[PDB]
């Protein structure tokens, strides 16, 4: 994808993760953990959706057409029969050919660009106290217990808290 | 400065393969296929209307061939013709074939309306052997074989009805076409015979044409059948010396015609779908089909593909 | 550490909803409709030559029915054929109707060539009470309406015009069906009669219906028109033993065949226009309307849908 | 929009902001203002015009056709002609809902592309004495006149003046 | 603090340009052309097979006109007729022409079956001054020109074929329209003549017409031909009282029509592709193409664009 | 293009670089040079061949059609077989025109954001080690000989043995 984060600098998937599209992996002194991320997940299937109800959606209601099945040759008619239903059968295969192609790249720009949003989300929240490790991890330079780890999940980590401890441990 | 945190996806352990612009497999962790390729080995009788024709085709049910009385009165959004019917009376052409058909079949209705015709002194009602009726002689039923009377007398026949109804009125009639002179003679004194049918701004003449034609049901002769259509307001007249299969009324032409044909042996059954093909009814949401060009309702759009799927899910990177 | 700059984008109070891929309705700043759903009550006479058929259709302006002097001459880019126009002369059909109009109108001019043709013995210049003009008995003052001599006789005509020009001629005649066979002797003595056209390359024969038709201003005869085509370096050949409508000259064929006709009631204005709908004159520069099917000229594309927004514009969101 | 700038980080648009597209909006000692940035704005309004101009372009010069409206049914020929100009219009008006859905889709990646190209050239000249603060803002680590705001507007900030200043301030 | 590494991209020092959605001029490093815009001046014998006809047409080549003998036998994917064609035999039309030129193009090769047509008292093998092969009077060698006895008789012909073979059979006659009464007497006894050809479905009646036409290689009458195709399980029966240009045999049929024509006056050379314009084969990996519309087998889609760059690098920002 | 990296902060390219599509230039104690990145070249070309193969791909096996020039006019059945090829014509040429207009729009965001991922590849390497300069360039803030500088161009550079010299370069 465009952004290089999904099969990019976050090396695999989780097979783990299974109540969400997107989520958290941490490790601090308590021990380890996996939660989904429900907004990124839900951004990432809304816009999914959206391409789908928008291509299950058209009509197509034909009755009285022309002949398509011709036993034996007429001729000039025919000729023309043929060859109309044969154009519309190629140029409308074109259109879903091109429209799945479309449709794909975008999709997968779409999800690779929704993991990064939520990786800049959270390098956002930790400001100064953490630092990009490279591979869609961060370490964070204080102690981060449980509370600690699931504030950042939320959005309510505050990071004048830890700043002094981890200013002092990223540089001295 | 020591606990971690990482930002991921999720993964399955195999996935499916999809096409973009750049790569034609990709591996993503759910996609949806967008061609149907299954059908239904029956034709759904509901929401449409089905009309099965079954051993009578349409034209043969328009004139009233043996066999086609249970299409009196039907009525139909599709009308289901079978490829294994038969002809069961006299042998017969119609010079534009299809666009008869396809003008009975748009129409959507057998809607029959009888009128008499005042056809003076030839005999009435002939019939033959090549179009039995429970056995026993019959005819084409909306058609009336006229002959010369007893008294060997076929005078100039000069007849008009006028329309003076809300609706179109479609006059079928046809010309026979003998063997030899002594068969013409026999049958309409005069020799040539010959037809013109006319309204206020068309007409249609025809000459009968004598001639030794292949045996079909112990007959060498043959009838053409021709088509008149009379709007509001019109009227038609029949001017003849001979020859003549006349008619003994008008179908009902509807002001709005949506109805069409479809012309397949596959048995109608009991489920409900708005789309037909000639190989069975489609049940499906999905936008397009591979399964044939010839498709009648609310359809998916007909493509060559076999499959084409669209990735709803992201990249697959397992691990 | 202490200041604060911030970087961001505009907004309105309410933008305007379009579609994506993925979301039928993004409100967006601004938006650009490229569908023209708005057309003008009247048809543009610039910068297209436009020229008004009023009551005569194009077939009866070739022919030269009463009432249709005022296209003679007329040249156009699109000829305007009003669907309330009237026939004012003998009651007539054209077998390839649709074939004689477009060809007609396609050629974009009416420039007839009178030329002499030398009859033998026949009368000419045949009338009828069935057109009038100014009162008094006239035909279709391109055609030749040949009758038999006072001395009752109708001979073969054998005439040949040859085409050393350097343009196509288009011969227009016609072939005559009378009520009874007394009409039939009445005006050309024989019975049948007979015409037979030809070039070096193509041909047509016609053998005349006797009948009755229905009564059309006084008449229940009909007249057939036919038309051949004359290349340079070609010639055409007239056969008659009767019946024949005879040509007074040709009209003159464009190598270059470059107009159209459109058939509305729409009245010709002022306007400056070069997209004509048959519902009036498009003054647009979106790429798609929804106006009509029917459209001649620089036209945007037609399509179904009532509107199409394209964003010009980032997405809006306020406060 | 893929980048996740407008209608993501950048919590609304300034309906006050009425002489460009984007722009900056300052806090310092003197007080507060909104300007406008030209650079950005030009290069949004260059690529929506273009796509206007590649679209509002092509003839469609027809005159001689064929017929589309029938009194009565005739048959063969007609069914034809009714079904050669259905599937054209179909074909056409599938065109035209596909473009317009491109083109948009297209349309408002770019402004948020726009938008975030301005906000990381920002980033990029503040060097260290500055730090994002998440919502599109930069927190800048040293006194910052009106001069000072204006170099950064149009380029001409120079980060080593003050860098001594904004460390000191950021880390002790 | 003092070491620098710079990350950057390849530039050239004049790219190509392209267009996008928002750009109809971007430079970019490099581009592929989509547009085939040359043609070969020859067509490629290989792999399709092409048969030049020459001189004949397919029509003359069917009907067996003289210097058409090179295409007996003839199999052929590709017919390749030439603008410069004569015709050299007895002058005709074809009143159905671009049905049965279509049809024997299709079909794809010339193999003909000839049969023993036991007619009555006619002479046969009649021929005309119109049609010299090495000088000296001939006819269509396909066609058998019936006469009268010199017993001054041409009674009623009945003659009948039939099909069990496994393959659909085509048979090719033609209707003698003679200047004057008098040669209408001098050929056929008979005034008027008549033919009917029909098969168990089908059938057709052609009254012969009389009259002057120009003068083609000195003749002033014309034959019209028509086709019959018979099915297997189908017969044929001729019927005539005069003017019957009778058949010699049948054509084979193939289940898979496949092939077609194309007319051009382009060579035909040694070079090996699959896809032939009017103009000359192409030779190319391009998907689009602005040369001909008309184009046959392997092809680019024909477009009206002359170029259309495809970007295959990025932008380009040389120094 | 969207990540605005070319014709962005990337100034312009490198007519020097003439074994790569990206690559590295650097600065040292010891001199300068110019050397491809394999990766991320390889990267952009894969795709834009895929394109290409997709592209270059399908038959029109077309052989009985219907005529398409006439000598002169014959009415109906002419019109309709002239407005038949005339529409499929307007809609192939429609079909190409757009196709080739957006699959350049997508090559040229391809290239730009193959450019950026190696950019950002580069920075989640050097860590604390190096400030980004604005135009494409780090400013590394230790020695760096031709074996460091190589280190970091086949990603083995361990920025653990430098960061305790950087971190003094950049802050004192
Ligand atoms: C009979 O024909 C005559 C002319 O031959 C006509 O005047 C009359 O209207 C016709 N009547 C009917 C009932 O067709
Ligand atoms: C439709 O596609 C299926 C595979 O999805 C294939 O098996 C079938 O033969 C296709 N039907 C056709 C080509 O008529
Ligand atoms: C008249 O017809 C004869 C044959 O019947 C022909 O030789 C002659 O050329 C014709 N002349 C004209 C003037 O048509
Ligand atoms: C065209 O669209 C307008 C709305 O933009 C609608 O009101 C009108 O009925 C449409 N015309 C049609 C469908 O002919
Ligand atoms: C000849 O015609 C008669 C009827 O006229 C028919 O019974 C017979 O089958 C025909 N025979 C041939 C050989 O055509
Ligand atoms: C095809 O395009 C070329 C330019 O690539 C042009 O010179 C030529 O005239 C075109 N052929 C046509 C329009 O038939």
């Amino acid at each position: 994808g465009l952004f290089g984060a999904i099969a990019g600098f976050i090396e695999n998937g989780w097979q783990g993760l299974i109540d969400g599209w997107y989520g958290f992996r941490h490790q601090n002194a308590e021990g380890t953990g996996t939660a989904a991320d429900l907004k990124s997940t839900q951004a990432a299937i809304d816009q999914i959706n959206g391409k789908l109800n928008r291509l299950i959606e058209k009509t197509n209601d034909k009755y009285h057409q022309i002949e398509k099945e011709f036993e034996q040759v007429e001729g000039r008619i025919q000729d023309l029969e043929k060859y109309v239903e044969d154009t519309k059968i190629d140029l409308w295969s074109y259109n879903a050919e091109l429209l799945v192609a479309l449709e794909n790249q975008h999709t997968i720009d779409v999800t690779d660009s929704e993991m990064n949003k939520l990786f800049e989300r959270v390098r956002r929240q930790l400001r100064e106290n953490a630092e990009d490790k490279g591979n869609g991890c961060f370490e964070i330079f204080h102690k981060c217990d449980n509370n600690c780890i699931e504030s950042i999940r939320n959005g309510t980590y505050d990071h004048d808290i830890y700043r002094d401890e981890a200013i002092n441990n990223r540089f001295q | 400065g020591n606990p971690v945190i990482c930002m991921g996806h999720h993964a399955v352990a195999n996935g499916t393969m999809v096409k973009t612009l750049a790569d034609d497999q990709v591996e993503v962790v759910t996609a949806q296929e967008l061609v149907e390729s299954q059908n239904l080995p029956e034709l759904c009788p509901s929401p449409l209307r089905l009309v099965d024709g079954q051993t009578c085709d349409i034209i043969n049910g328009a004139l009233g061939s043996p066999g086609c009385d249970h299409l009196n009165g039907a009525e139909w959004d599709v009308f289901i013709e079978r490829p294994n019917a038969v002809d069961t009376c006299y042998p017969f052409d119609v010079p534009e074939y299809q666009s008869l058909r396809s003008i009975l079949a748009n129409n959507g209705k057998f809607e029959f309306i009888a009128e008499e015709f005042q056809w003076n002194t030839v005999k009435q009602n002939g019939k033959s052997g090549a179009c039995k009726r429970a056995n026993v002689n019959d005819f084409f039923n909306r058609l009336n074989w006229l002959v010369k009377s007893d008294g060997n007398a076929y005078p100039l026949q000069n007849l008009t009805k006028i329309n003076n109804g809300d609706y179109a009125r479609l006059y079928i009639w046809g010309v026979h076409h003998p063997s030899t002179d002594t068969e013409q003679t026999n049958l309409y004194k005069n020799n040539p015979g010959g037809v013109t049918v006319s309204t206020k701004t068309s007409q249609t003449s025809v000459v009968p044409n004598i001639g030794s034609r292949p045996l079909v049901r112990g007959q060498s002769g043959r009838v053409s059948f021709y088509w008149t259509i009379v709007e509001p307001g019109d009227l038609i007249v029949f001017n003849t010396i001979g020859n003549l299969i006349a008619p003994r009324g008008h179908y009902k032409l509807n002001n709005q015609k949506k109805s069409t044909i479809l012309n397949t042996a596959i048995p109608i059954g009991s489920c409900v779908s708005k789309c037909h093909t000639d190989k069975g009814s489609l049940s499906t949401t999905k936008p397009f089909q591979n399964i044939s060009r010839i498709a009648v309702g609310d359809c998916p759009r007909y493509v060559k593909q076999g499959s084409l799927k669209l990735a709803t899910g992201m990249r697959n990177i397992p691990e």
